[PDB]
């Protein structure tokens, strides 16, 4: 079976840049190589097939180059509909898709502002307690949140959730949210939620104490 | 484990440049990203720029946008900060920190001791 | 058989 | 003219069969092979199954090969996948598209590609019964005030199927409002949160409610927000 490895897993870009995606196979392919482009809540679109030859109304500036088991995507002027996730595909032996690489709108950096909020005294009344974390409005995307109950790292009982980049500014923002029992909730004082991301000298902590809100 | 020393700093006239050098000793940093900061009298350390491992870019203040520019000697261990059109605002403190994260999350455990830019006519 | 075969009329 | 549209997604239980269709309009279908590809939550593509132009040959990826049939009624001009003994794996959006045949002016042919894809059906696999969310306040405190903005926002939590939407003040406030993807819960729920920033100095003085709406289950819930003092 063969194995399609797409790199960069994201390329940051600014309009009018060169833009170089690879793909790499684990065996040859020959030239029977496809690339599609992506974008959320969208089907596919069939950019480059042959590895070389460019669809019917696809623009001049999209290209494909290689041959064996190196592949290349060139876009040689980016242009505002060009963000999106590209695949490729081979055709050699069976229908194979590498996992993509995202084609982003690069900015500056900005620092996540922090927010944490208690479960309420609704949601507690009828067994369990969530707490939300809210990292809004940052660039880049790489960002670690951690979980602390009375100084005590938490593991295994958060799941975090990231909007796509806003429209008009191109930033992310994300949640996280533990989960606890109303009863383990109460056993507790201080929670607490600690944020690190390139854009912060030090990590930002918010939290509160059980019943003081 | 590693230490960071800082250089290249001094007095410099409005509009013109200077070149910051971060060197570091004891573990090699060429897997980490290396960010600068700044700290002017009174403020809170502001975020200048990032220089990702070679190949994943580098990342930039609005303040400093077009500005300056960070570059990398892995062989030497050291990463830079070339400055230009240098205003009076630009006056502070310099300092670089490595990213302990190969993830890139800003786990910045290890801080030089600050370079002082001073921008003045 | 092969299932990379042309699966469109006329080869 | 290429329109491929599809119709049949849906929630469907582990063990059912469930029947997908492609209606094809502005091109020869009799003559193109057709494909099915699928696309998990928040994955990559997956090439599912062809089947030649006339119907004949039909092959199927290994992990659905005994369980699904793809079919085609080339008088009526529609693709059909037949998905059988469904698994949990199997949720994801499918994908009819055509066979990207391809020649020139000099006897160069090329197939195996996708040019033309339908929009996409949804098939949930899964046990969930139809359940409208739980609706909690996200309060604002100082504990999430940063400078002089506050956020706040509502939990929607428990939920199945997707979707929900959210509006903020019967939608006359829309700026700053960020909605999360769902996520699916260990409970075999979805849970998302819905958050907005706002002046910090209208908290005692704005009115803030967020209104859920689930169509599935006719759940409609407005939920005031009111300060918490963190």
């Amino acid at each position: 079976e063969i194995v399609l490895t797409q790199s960069p897993a994201t390329l940051s870009l600014s309009p009018g840049e060169r833009a170089t995606l690879s793909c790499r196979a684990s065996q040859s392919v020959s030239s029977y190589l496809a690339w599609y482009q992506q974008k959320p809540g969208q089907a596919p679109r069939l950019l480059i097939f042959d590895a070389s030859i460019r669809a019917t109304g696809i623009p001049a500036r999209f290209s494909g180059s290689g041959s064996g088991t190196d592949f290349t995507l060139t876009i040689s002027s980016l242009e505002p509909e060009d963000f999106a996730v590209y695949y490729c595909q081979q055709r050699s032996n069976w229908y194979t898709f590498g996992q993509g690489t995202k084609l982003e709108i690069k900015r500056t950096v900005a620092a996540p502002s922090v927010f944490i909020f208690p479960p309420s005294d609704e949601q507690l009344k009828s067994g369990t307690a969530s707490v939300v974390c809210l990292l809004n409005n940052f660039y880049p995307r790489e960002a670690k949140v951690q979980w602390k109950v009375d100084n005590a790292l938490q593991s295994g009982n958060s799941q975090e959730s990231v909007t796509e980049q806003d429209s008009k500014d191109s930033t992310y923002s994300l949640s996280s949210t533990l989960t606890l029992s109303k009863a383990d909730y109460e056993k507790h004082k201080v929670y607490a939620c600690e944020v690190t991301h390139q854009g912060l000298s030090s990590p930002v902590t918010k939290s509160f104490n059980r019943g003081e809100c | 484990x590693v230490q960071l020393x800082x250089s290249g700093g001094g007095x410099v006239q409005x509009g013109x440049s200077l070149x910051l050098s971060c060197x570091a000793x004891x573990x090699x940093x060429x897997x980490x990203x290396x960010x600068w900061x700044r700290q002017x009298p009174g403020x809170x350390r502001e975020x200048v720029x990032x220089x990702x491992x070679x190949x994943x870019x580098x990342x930039x203040x609005d303040s400093x946008x077009g500005r300056f520019t960070x570059s990398x000697d892995x062989x030497x261990x050291x990463x830079x900060l070339q400055x230009x059109x240098l205003x009076x605002x630009d006056x502070a403190x310099y300092y670089c920190x490595x990213x302990x994260x190969x993830x890139x999350x800003x786990x910045x455990x290890x801080w030089g001791x600050g370079t002082x830019v001073t921008v003045s006519s | 058989a092969n299932p990379n075969a042309n699966p469109n009329a006329n080869p | 003219q290429v329109q491929l549209v599809e119709s049949g997604g849906g929630v469907v239980q582990p063990g059912r069969s469930l029947r997908l269709s492609c209606a094809a309009s502005g091109f020869t279908f009799s003559i193109y092979g057709m494909h099915w590809v699928r696309q998990a939550p928040g994955k990559g593509l997956e090439w599912v199954a062809l089947i030649w132009y006339d119907g004949t040959n039909k092959y199927y990826t290994d992990s659905v090969k005994g369980r699904f049939t793809i079919s085609r009624d080339n008088s009526k001009n529609t693709l059909f996948l037949q998905m059988n003994s469904v698994r949990a794996e199997d949720t994801a959006v499918y994908y009819c598209a055509r066979d990207a045949h391809y020649s020139d002016s000099s006897g160069y042919s090329s197939w195996g590609y996708f040019d033309y894809w339908g929009q996409g059906s949804l098939v949930t696999v899964s046990s969930a019964s139809t359940k409208g969310p739980s609706v909690f306040p996200l309060a604002p405190s100082s504990k999430s005030t940063s400078g002089g903005t506050a956020a706040l926002g509502c939990l929607v939590k428990d939920y199945f199927p997707e979707p929900v939407t959210v509006s903020w003040n019967s939608g006359a406030l829309t700026s700053g409002v960020h909605t999360f993807p769902a996520v699916l819960q260990s409970s075999g729920l979805y849970s998302l949160s819905s958050v907005v920033t706002v002046p910090s100095s209208s908290l005692g003085t704005q009115t803030y409610i967020c209104n859920v709406n689930h169509k599935p289950s006719n759940t409609k819930v407005d939920k005031r927000v009111e300060p918490k003092s963190c």
